């Protein structure tokens, strides 16, 4: 029969085991290895025969080998929870998608662009990022791919490039995530 | 639905008022206003959970309702809060030390409600056209207010092939992992196949096409340590008691990550209760451990019951009240249960009869209350059952005096057993 | 092989329709009040309304406590389970005492689980009636239905099954002429094997040819399986299916009987209730006869008088033979019947008086009858007299040896001389005490 | 909020610049000589020069020896490990008792090691194979790594579009590449392309204890040979041998130290309830304390002259034999006075979040000096709940009176 | 040689007529116990009786263990002799009765007579034909030939990584192993391969010799207590409990006895019952004595020698029953008791001189007298222990032999049980 393995009402056991895995081994080393400068042929042959015998039943595969855990990466939730700006952005994007309007996210730091990328991936919102690294023609190609493609929801810009290549707008919704208050940057930014 | 009424089934909560004022008879309890008010206030403290490591000792003569008030508190606490009931002799395991069993029992009555944001797409599969090469596929989900077609990927197509999903099936696909979860069907299957007959489930939510922030609160106890001690944990979480895991890197690390989750809003701690019935059976080492284990922040509320006065502590020679060392006994506060009077006994017997669905005359109630005040209460309930059975056999409607008096001679009490025991059967 | 046991004459409490007691009570004689109490408690059990109730069969040795216990057990019938246990069995070196007690309690509880499955079988004649391509799309070649010509011993019946099953058909070697095991709802095909009609004597192969099915193609097989709750506990305890469990060294130690309360209670109880209220199973609480209860440690009684408090605990029939004795595991703590005074308050004591010499004679005679050996009046009187002198169980043991002595001496019936000779060849402990 | 504990009110010894024990500070109150001795002990610990020393905080019940040791731990800091232990913890059914105490001594010691880990991250562009020439692509550039066969992945780990992060000794399939536009609905979830360079070395200053390395080298779980997986397949256990305990471990730790790779961090081991240990534990502690590698141990005994467990024949002071009781310094804590009792009650009420009136505080102090201080401490919360139910924000004398009437102390229950 | 406590005991010291000499073969005095030992040793050599028991009872330091070692030496290594101690029975993974039965089985030995022959051959000549028939070449330092083998041997050979120019041993009945190199691997100048090479073997290509392997029934039991390896059942890892909990007697030990009797009737095996010397018998529990007095009654039990140092006392596990020699009257009876008497001062001095001669220490006349006096004062063992440091100090001081000064100084330096107890009253 099927059991819950815990106090929760109903949930997939796989999800149960995957949710709660805080601890990783403190300091697991490799196995010990005797080092006799001479290695007698008898013992080495016996060990090779044993290894061959143990490798023969490979049809099991040990079900992924159940290898230990040694990384414990941080949860993706923390990307949003770490900043209220990202929670407000999540609420705004959910509202706009319920309304069907695309969104144009504007940020100043490329690291903030990567943060926004991870955030949208946490929210599964398809996006197209246009930054300074991409050449003018590459920026125009990215903007063309964003345009006429209703499957792309968000567009992320750096606000530091010229951005004179953009031609058409999709939903007429912009979100100024960051404010610079710089002499020339903000002016031309808001202008275009 | 088929679960027989036990010895503590008559009680179904701790009768209390808005101001915590105890009542004469309510929720299956009778009399004992002091201990019942103590139970109510300790239950309020439990449901508060602001303080950790509090202990209460329920003392009194046998038959005073210690286990009764314990089960009443357990019931009044209700679900969503763990209540680990255990006997003093259960900590003695041949695969785990006493201290380890006590740690397991303590961490077992502590819960963490883990919040998880989910994004599930649901609807009616109008078209599941899949092009198998032996790669391409499209799913047409339909709702009561909108429709949408989704181009399926190779892995998604394979997953759909795993869990057979025919047209008209109500499914809830998780956009995070793509797990196929079928809930039912919206209509029959062509009315022509001479097989596969079932019932039709209601239509899906109108906005079921894409649920954005479906919040599911996964509740799990701090016994999750079993998930880490070994690569294969189900064996330990289900049957295997040989869980002598390493205390370091497991207890401390799990507690640290639980604190991190509480600080980051992922989960919230809900301390439960640990009820050790007949705690006097614990060895002095177990009491010494409870002395220190009761000081941790994750310590649940430790409710204990003792049916003795001055008695020797197991594992030593010297005696202490309630069989508990002076240290732990002084740490906790004791709730004494006063014996029940004749009226309370009669009312408890009547409540039990109502629970057993048995009826008896007034003279029967009187004589049975007399017998119970003389011998005991539990013996009075045994006589209730025996007389009800004798009446059923006699084809009567209610139990009269002639049935209780008959079963009184048919079944003997320990007081009369020891009297007839003068035949020196053995020693 | 009849293999007559020690005391098999007991067949039931033998109570009259009114519930009173009689002499010829289906093998067991005497013990009127005790047999009436046994009838009351067996009526209770049959009612299946109360749980966690215990009864104590206190009485001096030789009163036939185990006899009346087996009598009430037989009266209950093989329908409800009856798990006999002795206090010594609780002492286990691999599993704690309280968990053994809980496992025994679970065993005492029964559960009948029904299972009805509509399955179709018979020799297959596969054929796909060509149908126009999907009318919603373009043209081409499709299959809207797949007809399978299941032929059974009674006749033939073609089934126009769903076309999606065609994958299963091709998966297994389902060729025209073999027996397939179809499932109504699931639809999965499980080929049983070719028909024996094609099993030519010159073809060397086994497990591949099976006889034709007898009966209609559509068969609604109704099967009932009675398994105690402990069986389900054990089944859900250990794993099955891959996971490198085939190892010998690190896995052959199957005795992991250690069990936790979370799995025992909780999920198992909930699924049992779901099967009950849904109509898939019927709960059948049995009885747990625990003889030599005085042999249990105080750590066992302290858990018993807590498990009996549970609503799921079954009926327990304790049978203590000792008198006032120190509780095991305690420091000179004398209590009646070797049981703590706290547990005796939760058990109904059924007192059993000593058998009257006439009852001794009746028991000896009925045991001789069960054994199948005739005994003369004088021999029976001497047996009764010696059973009155010493323990009664000594006399019943003098029947078979006296019977063999008589048969070897050339006579059939057991004469007084035979029992007299056996009493000198074999004697009891009371006489052996003369060291 | 964080739920209150029994000793969450103590924040430290609260001593002056010269060690003078103030009447009340840092949550503690009274016990000036004891807190000065504890200041000297924490100075010893910070010295990191002596090894194997120990102290016994023997005193009457309720004096706060446990709270005192916890305040000591807090004052020392989180860096230096502080391992709490109960006397009953030594009794185990799978590991030898003296060996339990040994592993406790070991875990009590800390070790801060520095290591540089090379991490390989990026979307897998090529996965052609023993040695596998994998191709990782990132925002910076692409590199064809000549990775070893031991890292060859068994699970899906798609040859293309799979985001993988590897470090030298296991691989983690972070997520699928950002191809969310290729399909409208796919089971796989996506993450953005890693912006960091493929090959990067980051120095992590990880803090671990010596017992971690001990138990890890005892039953390692690394490597890839099938024999390893079969060994660690089931039934982990304990009882590391002494040859592996000492010897290789100490040598490698000293190597890391003298080479600047690691830094030793001596810790503390608080063996509470030492009064109920067997004579074998004491006989092993004799040689444990007499070791140049044993850490500082703080004992907290409560019994007086009683029979030592395991012998049930001979009695010794504090339930500890004289030969051992002399090896450990004695800290004599005195009982609190009614004034100090009321002061600590007020401190706990302030920490516990309970407002108590003057008359209520006086009644609590009276009940404390009469029955027990900890009894009144326990009665604190019930009185607050009673006040809440009655609608009173602050506790009054009547509330504590009713509470005491409901709950009977141990002494009163014994009188009955 | 690392002289031990019982090295000078190289025999029992009986003459041709059977009487015990006053001092010979390292033993001194104790004529009655030596005669009993020389009688029981002949009893053992008879190989006809079974389960007969002996008890070397006597005060401490009387040489009961010395007499046991003398019996063992006189018997010779051709028969098993299991030195056993009572404390050894208290095993944690095997029950005491089972450990005792395993020791009893070890005390029985059998010699397996077999004539094995080899078919060493060259691998370079490997030329199979049909996988159904294979031929291998023979090239040794004394001859060259060729053999014809069953394809099963070819399979077992190719299983090994054979290479041209290797020396392979092929047994006529079963088995095969590889020896790499025959003065050709180092010739090509290719580096090592984690293994050592060997030149071509001398002698004829086909060799035959008589084999006699001394194996005991316990070895057979241990070998049959496992799957023997081979297929996937060969799974073997660390912590394997080779000394398994127990092994049934009727279906496992009985089969071993049956096969041994069969091979003995066939003349292939020869039984040689040994001796089981259980020292410190008083340490065994009463539940051990009760099974011991019954197991030694079986038709297969070997001769068991006992030695109880302490006299009458409470039996182990009883705490109330007291019997002489710490052995219950049940087991005490049926066991031939050999009383050992105390040594006289002259016998003590003679034993001291023999110990000095054996260990190489040289003592003077007055030194020997003083050492014997110190011995008879407290015990002979104290003098035996002081003998070594006396010569050690003598060497340190530049003296070759021991003198009165050195012995007196070393006696004053150290202390004995009597002296220690005398000063322990402080
Ligand atoms: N207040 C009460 N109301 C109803 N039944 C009670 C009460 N107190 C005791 N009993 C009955 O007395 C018997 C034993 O008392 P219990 O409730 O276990 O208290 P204790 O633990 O002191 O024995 C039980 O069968 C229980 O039903
Ligand atoms: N009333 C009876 N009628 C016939 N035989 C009886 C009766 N009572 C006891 N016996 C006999 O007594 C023997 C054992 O009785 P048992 O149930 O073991 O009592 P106890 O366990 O107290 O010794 C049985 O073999 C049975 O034949
Ligand atoms: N010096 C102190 N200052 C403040 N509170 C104290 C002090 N000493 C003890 N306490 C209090 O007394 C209670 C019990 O002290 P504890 O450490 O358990 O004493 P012991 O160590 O003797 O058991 C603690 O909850 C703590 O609040
Ligand atoms: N007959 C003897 N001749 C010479 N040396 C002896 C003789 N008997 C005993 N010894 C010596 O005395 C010592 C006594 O040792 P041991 O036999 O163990 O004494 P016990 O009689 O207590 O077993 C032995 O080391 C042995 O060398």
């Amino acid at each position: 029969l099927t059991l819950c393995r815990c106090g929760e009402s109903l949930q997939d056991v796989i999800d149960r085991v995957a949710f709660v895995i805080p601890p990783v081994v403190a300091a697991p080393p490799s196995l010990r290895v005797p080092r006799p400068p001479p290695l007698y042929s008898h013992r080495m042959r016996i060990l090779r025969q044993g290894l061959r015998e143990h490798a023969a039943p490979y049809f099991q595969q040990l079900r992924q080998t159940t290898a230990p855990r040694l990384l414990q990466f941080p949860e993706l939730r923390l990307v949003q929870f770490d900043s209220g700006k990202l929670e407000a952005l999540a609420i705004l994007l959910q509202k706009l998608k319920s309304e069907g309007r695309r969104v144009l996210i504007l940020s100043q730091m490329i690291l903030m662009l990567d943060i926004l990328e991870m955030f949208l991936n946490f929210h599964y919102l398809t996006y197209v990022r246009i930054d300074e690294n991409a050449s003018s023609e590459q920026r125009q190609e990215l903007m063309r791919s964003f345009n006429r493609d209703r499957r792309i929801f968000c567009a992320i810009l750096s606000t530091h490039s010229r951005t004179t290549g953009i031609n058409l707008v999709e939903a007429d919704t912009v979100v100024f995530y960051d404010n610079d208050l710089n002499p020339v940057m903000d002016a031309k930014a808001q202008e275009w | 639905r088929i679960e027989r009424i036990g010895a503590h089934s008559h009680i179904r909560g701790l009768g209390l008022d808005d101001a915590l004022e105890p009542r004469q008879a309510s929720q299956g309890m009778v009399g004992q206003l002091a201990a019942r008010r103590a139970a109510g206030v300790v239950l309020e403290m439990i449901r508060e959970g602001k303080i950790a490591g509090r202990a209460v000792l329920i003392a009194g003569q046998p038959g005073t309702g210690k286990t009764a008030i314990a089960m009443g508190m357990a019931q009044a606490l209700g679900p969503d809060t763990p209540f680990t009931a255990i006997a003093g002799s259960e900590i003695f395991s041949l695969e785990m030390s006493k201290t380890e069993a006590l740690t397991q029992a303590f961490r077992r009555s502590i819960g963490v409600r883990i919040k998880e944001e989910t994004e599930i797409i649901e609807g009616e599969v109008v078209e599941i056209q899949i092009d198998r090469p032996a790669k391409v596929g499209k799913l047409t989900l339909k709702t009561t207010e909108m429709e949408t077609i989704y181009d399926l990927g190779t892995k998604m197509i394979e997953s759909l092939t795993k869990d057979k999903v025919q047209a008209g099936d109500v499914i809830t696909i998780d956009k995070a992992t793509g797990k196929i979860s079928k809930l039912g069907r919206s209509f029959t299957r062509a009315r022509d196949y001479d097989a596969m007959g079932s019932q039709t489930k209601f239509v899906q939510c109108p906005d079921g096409e894409l649920q954005k922030r479906k919040e599911v609160v996964h509740t799990v106890s701090l016994h999750e340590i079993d998930v880490i001690n070994s690569r294969t944990q189900g064996f330990l979480a289900l049957f295997s008691g040989d869980t002598g895991e390493i205390k370091s890197e497991v207890r401390e690390q799990i507690n640290a990550k639980v604190a991190e989750w509480r600080e980051e809003g992922k989960a919230e701690i809900i301390p439960g209760v640990l009820f050790i019935d007949e705690v006097h059976m614990l060895d002095i080492e177990s009491f010494s451990f409870l002395n220190r284990a009761l000081e941790s922040d994750m310590a649940p509320v430790l409710i204990m019951a003792t049916n003795r006065g001055i008695t020797r502590i197991r594992g030593t020679s010297y005696q202490s009240p309630h069989g508990i060392p002076i240290d732990l006994l002084d740490r906790l506060l004791i709730v004494s249960t006063t014996p029940y009077s004749e009226k309370d006994t009669k009312q408890i017997l009547r409540i039990r009869c109502e629970e057993e669905d048995v009826e008896m005359s007034e003279d029967a109630y009187t004589v049975l209350t007399r017998i119970g005040l003389e011998t005991s209460l539990r013996y009075a309930i045994q006589l209730i059952t025996a007389a009800s059975l004798v009446c059923r056999k006699r084809k009567g409607t209610e139990v009269q005096v002639d049935d209780i008096k008959r079963v009184y001679s048919l079944f003997l009490d320990e007081s009369r057993s020891t009297q007839y025991m003068k035949e020196y059967q053995d020693a | 092989t009849q293999r007559i046991a020690s005391h098999s004459h007991v067949k039931g409490l033998g109570l009259d329709e009114s519930g009173l007691a009689k002499q010829a009570a289906s093998g067991l004689v005497g013990q009127e009040n005790a047999r009436e109490a046994c009838g009351v408690i067996v009526e209770l059990i049959k009612s299946k309304k109360m749980a966690g109730r215990a009864v104590l069969l206190a009485g001096p040795p030789g009163t036939g406590k185990t006899a009346l216990a087996l009598a009430i057990a037989q009266e209950l019938g093989s329908k409800v389970p009856f798990c006999p246990m002795v206090g010594s069995e609780v002492y286990s070196t691999e599993i704690k005492k309280t968990e053994v007690l809980m496992e025994n309690f679970r065993r005492a509880i029964g559960l009948r689980i029904k299972e009805t499955k509509e399955v179709y079988e018979g020799e297959v004649t596969e054929l796909t009636p060509c149908e126009t391509e999907n009318p919603m799309g373009g043209y081409g070649k499709t299959i809207s239905h797949v007809i399978i010509g299941l032929k059974t011993a009674k006749g033939t019946k073609q089934l126009k099954l769903d076309p999606s099953i065609f994958e299963s058909l091709q998966k297994e070697r389902v060729e025209a002429g073999d027996v397939i095991y179809i499932e109504a709802n699931s639809g999965a095909v499980k080929r049983q094997g070719r028909c024996d009609t094609y099993a030519t004597e010159f073809d060397l192969e086994a497990e591949e040819y099976v006889p034709l099915p007898k009966g209609d193609v559509h068969k609604k097989k109704e099967i009932i399986q009675d398994v105690t709750l402990h069986d389900l506990d054990v089944a859900n305890a250990r794993p099955q299916g891959g996971q490198d469990i085939l190892s010998m060294m690190g896995q052959l130690m199957k005795p992991k009987k250690t069990e936790i309360t979370d799995k025992l209670r909780g999920e198992i109880n909930k699924v049992v209730n779901k099967y009950i209220d849904q109509g898939i199973a019927e709960l059948v609480p049995g009885v747990l006869f625990v003889d030599e209860v005085h042999m249990l440690d105080i750590e066992c009684f302290t858990y018993l008088h807590r498990a009996l408090e549970s609503s799921i605990a079954p009926i327990v029939i304790f049978a203590s033979n000792r008198g006032n004795c120190v509780i095991r595991g305690t420091e000179d703590i004398t209590s009646p019947h070797g049981i703590p005074l706290d547990l005796l308050d939760r058990v109904m004591i059924i007192r059993t008086m000593l058998y009257t010499p006439q009852e001794m004679k009746q028991i000896i005679k009925i045991r001789a009858q069960t054994e199948g050996i005739n005994i003369s009046e004088e021999a029976l009187n001497h047996l009764g007299e010696i059973g009155t002198k010493t323990t009664l169980r000594y006399s019943v043991q003098l029947l078979t040896p006296a019977n063999l002595l008589a048969k070897i001496n050339g006579k059939d019936s057991i004469e007084k001389e035979h029992v007299e000779e056996i009493s000198e060849l074999f004697y009891d402990a009371k006489s052996s005490a003369k060291i």
